[PDB]
């Protein structure tokens, strides 16, 4: 199978450098170009740099010519972005994507995105706290329960339930930026009521950029 | 419409 | 640079629909025109390129179609599963410039949402904040309107939102509402309300606790 | 890697300009070792940080 | 300024979609004729009835 991985998004202060690889696997990157497109509220998908392997040829956008190369290591079937001079407007979802594969004149396969978050604030731990289930989150049956994930910065962070052994009737809400600056998200999941106590609830929360994981269980607050 | 970070979708 | 202006911004549609969205390309790209779909929290899938040809393994009720500098995607019978963001891009000169892309939302039945309430809990009541929790799940449409009162007093500004995206089976959403206050503050008041407005009620609904109650 | 003059030179301003801190001179230096043809582009993005930066 | 001109589009057997166009109101109103336009190739000649100085449009396909 073709798989493209971004890594290396992540918080950078304005004027501050970042490098990010794109790192593929059941293709030879000689064989296609290789892009890397950024996607951002300001300007929607936005293409920013691309590459031929086979001969070094690259090509910029404008907007980023001079502050982001573009590079790659056919020996380790990996391509890169150095990222310098960093702007606000430079926060983004990082994609890489190949063009040109197996003869498609368009960009078949991309990553899974890797996000970079230009700003002077600083790294913080989420909070997680349970939101239990109870008589106020229960009806025809079912209950309602779940995890507050507070404060943190930067995104993303990622919940899970269970190990991700419980999919069904879960929400994870879009995060919220609070005025604080921090951000805050709550995601919860809707069980049997004859479950309650008897069935284990746990919220795996991670929150890579402060290193900070947290399984927390939930279960009925008792009187 | 614009791209939200927090949604990974379009807004609306 | 080459623009491509996508319509509409949004489209919304029942299940077995035919849709049809645009693309103008500001001026000739040839055939040079790639179509993706970006659903949540996933990075964009190749549907169609050179105008008209299906990628390998979408289905065959996606189909493109070029005309001068106009370019159209068809949905010939929408799934629920199609809800998402769909995005041209243009290939025929560098830069390769994409629309800004059009949400393709399915319509259903009416719903009334599942109302509940959570007090602070424990835990963060340790420190020095609260956050009270009203969520509203499984329902359509996505207008709703949920208040907050606090001893019965109208809270304004103290609140945010958040909308999880079409459920990809029911077609539905579902929405928190997250009160935030100081402790000092939730430890004063009494009454805790969330009311919720919603076409699929026959009138507002309130869902409250007493602070302390169990 | 080997590198021309021009390359070269590219190299040796960089390294000295004074308001830089050390990641964004090795930043900088990585991408004229990335991307030799976008030497001269690169070059100026650095003057313009350093200048910004007095 | 932005705005959102909202649109029913009804069509001859009934089926009902919605659409919204953004934009300064008169590219917003320019792009949903052309839109109804195309879909009139398909699903008959269109004709457009606009309420609330023209926010809104319902466009009907005659099949």
């Amino acid at each position: 199978e073709v798989q493209l991985v971004e890594s290396g998004g992540g918080l950078v202060q304005p004027g501050g450098s970042l490098r990010l690889s794109c790192a593929a696997s059941g293709f030879n990157i000689k064989d296609t170009y290789i892009h890397w497109v950024r996607q951002s509220p300001g300007k929607g998908l936005e293409w920013v740099a691309r590459i031929y392997p086979t001969n070094g040829y690259t090509r910029y956008a404008d907007s980023v010519k001079g502050r982001f190369t573009i590079s790659a290591d056919t020996s380790k079937n990996t391509a890169y972005l150095q990222m310098n001079s960093l702007r606000a407007e430079d926060t983004a979802i990082y994609y890489c994507s190949r063009w040109g594969g197996d003869g498609f004149y368009a960009m078949d396969y991309w990553g899974q995105g890797t996000l970079v978050t230009v700003s002077s604030a600083s790294t913080k731990g989420p909070s997680v706290f349970p939101l239990a289930p109870s008589s106020k989150s229960t009806s025809g049956g079912t209950a309602a329960l779940g995890c507050l994930v507070k404060d943190y910065f930067p995104e993303p962070v990622t919940v899970s339930w269970n190990s991700g052994a419980l999919t069904s009737g879960v929400h994870t809400f879009p995060c919220v930026l609070q005025s604080s600056g921090l951000y805050s998200l709550s995601s919860v999941v809707t069980v049997p009521s004859s479950s309650l106590g008897t069935q284990t609830y746990i919220c795996n929360v991670n929150h890579k950029p402060s290193n900070t994981k947290v399984d927390k269980k939930v279960e009925p607050k008792s009187c | 419409s614009q791209f939200d970070f927090c949604t990974r979708r379009l807004q609306s | 640079d080459i623009q491509m202006t996508q319509s509409p911004i949004l489209l919304s549609a029942s299940v077995g629909d035919r849709v049809t969205i645009t693309c103008r390309a500001s001026q000739d790209v040839n055939t040079a025109v790639a179509w993706y779909q970006q659903r949540t929290n996933g990075s964009p899938r190749l549907l169609i390129y050179s105008a008209s040809f299906l990628y390998s393994g979408v289905p065959s009720r996606f189909s493109g179609s070029r005309s001068g500098t106009d370019f159209t995607l068809t949905i010939s019978s929408l799934q629920p599963e199609d809800e998402a963001d769909y995005y041209c891009q243009q290939h025929y000169t560098t830069p390769p410039t994409f629309g800004a892309g059009t949400k393709v939302e399915i319509k259903r039945t009416v719903a009334a949402p599942s109302v509940f309430i959570f007090p602070p809990s424990d835990e963060q009541l340790k420190s020095g904040t609260a956050s009270v929790v009203c969520l509203l799940n499984n329902f359509y449409p996505r207008e709703a309107k949920v208040q907050w009162k606090v001893d019965n007093a109208l809270q304004s500004g103290n609140s945010q939102e958040s909308v999880t995206e079409q459920d990809s089976k029911d077609s539905t959403y579902s929405l928190s509402s997250t009160l935030t206050l100081s402790k000092a503050d939730y430890e004063k008041h009494k009454v805790y309300a969330c009311e919720v407005t919603h076409q699929g009620l026959s009138s507002p609904v309130t869902k409250s606790f007493n602070r302390g109650e169990c | 890697g080997s590198y021309n003059k021009d390359q070269q030179s590219a190299f040796y301003e960089i390294l000295n300009m004074p308001n830089l801190n050390e990641a964004q001179r090795n930043g900088f230096i990585q991408s004229l070792k990335d991307d030799p043809s976008q030497s001269t582009n690169v070059l100026g993005e650095a003057k313009k940080l350093n200048e910004s930066q007095a | 300024s932005e705005v959102t001109i909202k649109v029913n589009l009804i069509f001859a057997d009934g089926k009902i979609q919605t659409a919204e166009f953004k934009g300064t109101f008169e590219e917003a109103t320019a792009e949903a004729y052309r839109y109804a336009a195309l879909l009139a190739k398909v699903n008959g000649e269109y004709t457009a009835d606009l309420e609330d100085g023209g926010n809104h449009m319902n466009i009907k396909f005659a099949g």
